[PDB]
């Protein structure tokens, strides 16, 4: 969160699994793996989100017949926030502490 | 150690294999791994 | 002889059951796997029985009528809230498929509980005893009772696409109301889901 | 021998019972993986085809005795007769890769080219039949292509399989099932 | 000050908290009465978070608006579907009430758990710190979160005629926006059903 | 799990935050020495033509997990299909020397010609980019020639790589970037 | 084992010929076979 010091926001982030079209309200998205955290002397929160899989192991592409999104969504909401117009939450990703890649193929990018 | 899987030694030397290494007087980046906080940085109820 | 069977909260007594069939396992396999971060639960409000309504067993149907069910079925009670409120799941199953007629008679039948299939040939019935059966012989006994673990392709099944198991029956032999006999036979179900677990949370509405 | 038919318990009463005295029966030739090690050849395609176990006949030897397991598992041979520059992409690679040299590729060399390729697949076991006949997109082993593929054969390796299924032979019209045999 | 709390596969972080008021216990009591006969369970998936909305401060307020609501509220969820396919259950509660305005509004607000109650006259207002409260004031937190037990007259209720516990909120000071502050705050609610137990079967439909 | 963001120190929390239980994560298709030893093809030139491992496209595997370290060192290795009598100069010669019989000449034998070539330049370490886009003439490992080149390939060898640089995904102009998948 | 009748050890290394197994933590019908009653059921004279 990159806010002024007057400034204040509290948000959430949840993970809805396939079968189910994605929540579209907080109130709604509260049965999901969810987790709200709030803006304060600490800027960054890390939430990793899990790997739920029939499967043993996940595609990296999707094919046009599959229009299902076979893994899931990822919501994130704001609940509520105080004079905090037109400011910003800069997000970023990172790898896991068990991410694993395999099957390598080079096709088709340079 | 790469795409090297046979369990009989080459039939020619090392030197005549591939050019020998020379010294002197992953190893970074895996010791950023490792170095990685992980722990909750509040108290748990 | 007497038989008395209880999961959960329900019980069920049979007076001329010839055993339990255990099919193709007597446990369950490892049901921590590493597909599922280790985010699974175990329910065991949802391991008591519940009936159904197969057929009417008659004089008029010859060898190979089957009417076979694929289960999981819809359920009224907790069971069936589940596959509505969570994404992958896996249980056994406990069936007891009991058909009331009389001592005199003549007549047989065969149940068989069938991993995945949708319809079968003919020519096929000749060999249903490689599944997990028990015969139905109104001579002798009234209650089948096979028992099977779960088993599928990968680890956790979403039951709103694959269903695995398959209730079969079969009549192997002709009704035969000779003298005294019952006019016919209604035949009833009466599965049990068993060692349910449950993983993966769905939004509501 | 007389014992309760409605059991499902198996009852394997032997010569024994009246004076006889079993031999010793030996089956090396019946087991399971080594039954299905030998080179069953399907249909092959034009220049693009998959390597799916399922389309090899229902009335050979490996594709008979295959289609009567449920689930399988088992590495895999093949040995193709390619006019060109047969690739080989792994499961799940987008169609178009089999253009590129990077993927495991042979050169051709008279008059085979045989490969052993492993077991790549998100499943832990795959299926013969499955209960959704079309099967899901992820059963299969990969793609090859060349510029005219001629010939195309499966040889399964350390098969393993699970949950039997029939075996039907020839329904004969008359009392038995005459035929000619080999005789000098 | 940081405090992170998780309820199931649910958490929440506060980086306010002035500590967690535990009610009227820090232990439930026995919860294997001679009333239920053994015949009771403990349900686990039903101790996540959920959500609601209760009203939007504003400056106009005066002193001793309350806006309460009585819980167990109607639940999308598991837990709402537990009162539905069983007679008898007890359960304790842990919320968690936000307000987040700026560091520059004045003003107060008071949130207490109270046992059952319809309606509060305006003299019993001055004295509502007897229950377990908590207050929120701008200038330094915005979560409230107490934390209470089950409590009732008998061991186990019926929540669809008794609703022992009731949210209460009531604004002690009114809210300034000053000069820099939030012109007005919603007040939101995070409850949390915990320590569930559940027996007596339905017939469903 | 709020930390200061603004410090650039790694923070990797897990799935042990609510309830989850991390399962084992191996990782050897993914190493630097094992993914770029796979005969990666390059646009192959007229007679003459410089082995640079810069020249090989940017959108290969290889050729795009290289554009992704700034410093690496590897030995090479090449199989051309030489229609001649193919020679090979070290770094540095006059590109007039590769014209003579003692400098490493093979022979033509149907079909490819694969040679282990060591790495010979002055600098310690090779290098992507460059601050002096034209890079130096002392960075590359020789120069081949024959009457006509027809195929030429590079795969590294012991390859170790420092100091990584951005990698590019393709930008899909829908939400999300569809395409086909091999099936049965 | 199946058709496999050398009895030198393969050129190239395990890992290398096949996919390498994966434990977590025939088989089954062998030990129906065996469970088979054989013996008469009544009393022999």
């Amino acid at each position: 969160f990159t806010g002024p010091t007057d400034a204040k926001a509290r948000y959430m982030i949840a993970y809805a699994p396939p079968g189910m079209e994605p929540p579209k309200t907080p109130e709604a998205a509260a049965h999901c793996i969810h987790a709200e955290w709030d803006t304060g002397l600490n800027s960054k929160f890390t939430f990793s989100i899990p790997y739920l899989s029939a499967a043993d192991y996940a595609y990296t592409a999707s094919d046009a017949a599959e229009t299902t999104n076979v893994q899931g969504w990822v919501c994130l909401f704001q609940i509520t926030h105080g004079k905090a117009e037109g400011d910003a939450l800069v997000v970023l990703a990172s790898a896991g502490k068990d991410f694993e890649l395999r099957l390598p193929v080079d096709a088709r990018q340079q | 150690s790469g795409n090297t899987g046979s369990i009989i030694n080459n039939y020619y030397m090392q030197q005549y294999q591939n050019s020998m290494d020379t010294q002197l007087g992953n190893d970074w980046f895996s010791k950023l791994a490792s170095s990685a906080f992980s722990g909750l940085f509040g108290a748990l109820l | 002889r007497i038989l008395t069977t209880r999961n959960g909260h329900t019980t069920s007594t049979t007076q001329s059951s010839v055993g339990i069939t255990h099919g193709y396992a007597t446990a369950e396999d490892f049901v921590n796997g590493p597909n599922t971060s280790g985010l699974e639960t175990r329910v065991i409000q949802a391991e008591r029985f519940f009936k159904t309504h197969l057929f009417d067993w008659v004089t008029s149907d010859p060898f190979g009528r089957y009417y076979l069910l694929e289960l999981p079925t819809d359920h009224k009670g907790v069971y069936g809230s589940l596959t509505d409120s969570y994404a992958y799941m896996r249980n056994g199953w406990d069936v007891e498929v009991t058909a009331v007629g009389n001592q005199f008679n003549g007549g047989c039948l065969l149940v068989a509980m069938v991993p995945e299939l949708c319809s079968i040939e003919q020519r096929e019935l000749f060999q249903l005893t490689l599944f997990p059966h028990q015969f139905i012989n109104p001579r002798t006994n009234m209650t089948a009772h096979i028992k099977v673990p779960f088993v599928g392709v990968n680890r956790y099944d979403q039951y709103k696409v694959h269903k695995p198991w398959t209730l079969v029956v079969m009549v192997v032999a002709p009704l035969t109301v000779n003298t005294e006999g019952a006019p016919q036979i209604k035949v009833y179900a009466n599965i049990a889901p068993t060692n349910v677990h449950v993983a993966g949370e769905f939004p509501s509405k | 021998t007389t014992s309760t038919g409605e059991s499902a318990d198996p009852v394997t009463t032997t010569v024994e019972n009246y004076g006889g005295e079993t031999q010793v029966q030996r089956r090396h030739h019946t087991d399971v993986s080594f039954i299905l090690d030998r080179f069953v050849k399907v249909t092959p395609k034009d220049s693009i085809n998959v390597l799916d176990l399922m389309q090899t006949p229902s009335h050979t030897l490996v594709g008979a005795l295959l289609r009567t397991a449920t689930y399988y598992f088992a590495d895999l041979e093949v040995a193709v007769k390619h006019k060109g520059d047969l690739t080989w992409v792994p499961n799940g690679a987008p169609v178009a890769a089999l253009d590129n040299t990077t993927n495991p590729t042979a050169y051709h060399k008279a008059p085979l080219t045989r490969l052993a390729l492993p077991y790549t697949a998100p499943h832990r076991v795959l299926a013969t039949v499955y209960n959704g006949r079309p099967l899901p997109t992820s059963f299969n082993y990969g793609a090859i292509k060349a510029t005219r593929v001629i010939e195309l054969l499966y040889r399964m390796k350390r098969a393993e399989t699970y949950c039997p299924r029939p075996l039907l032979a020839v329904h004969p019209s008359a009392a038995r099932h005459k035929q000619k045999i080999v005789a000098p």
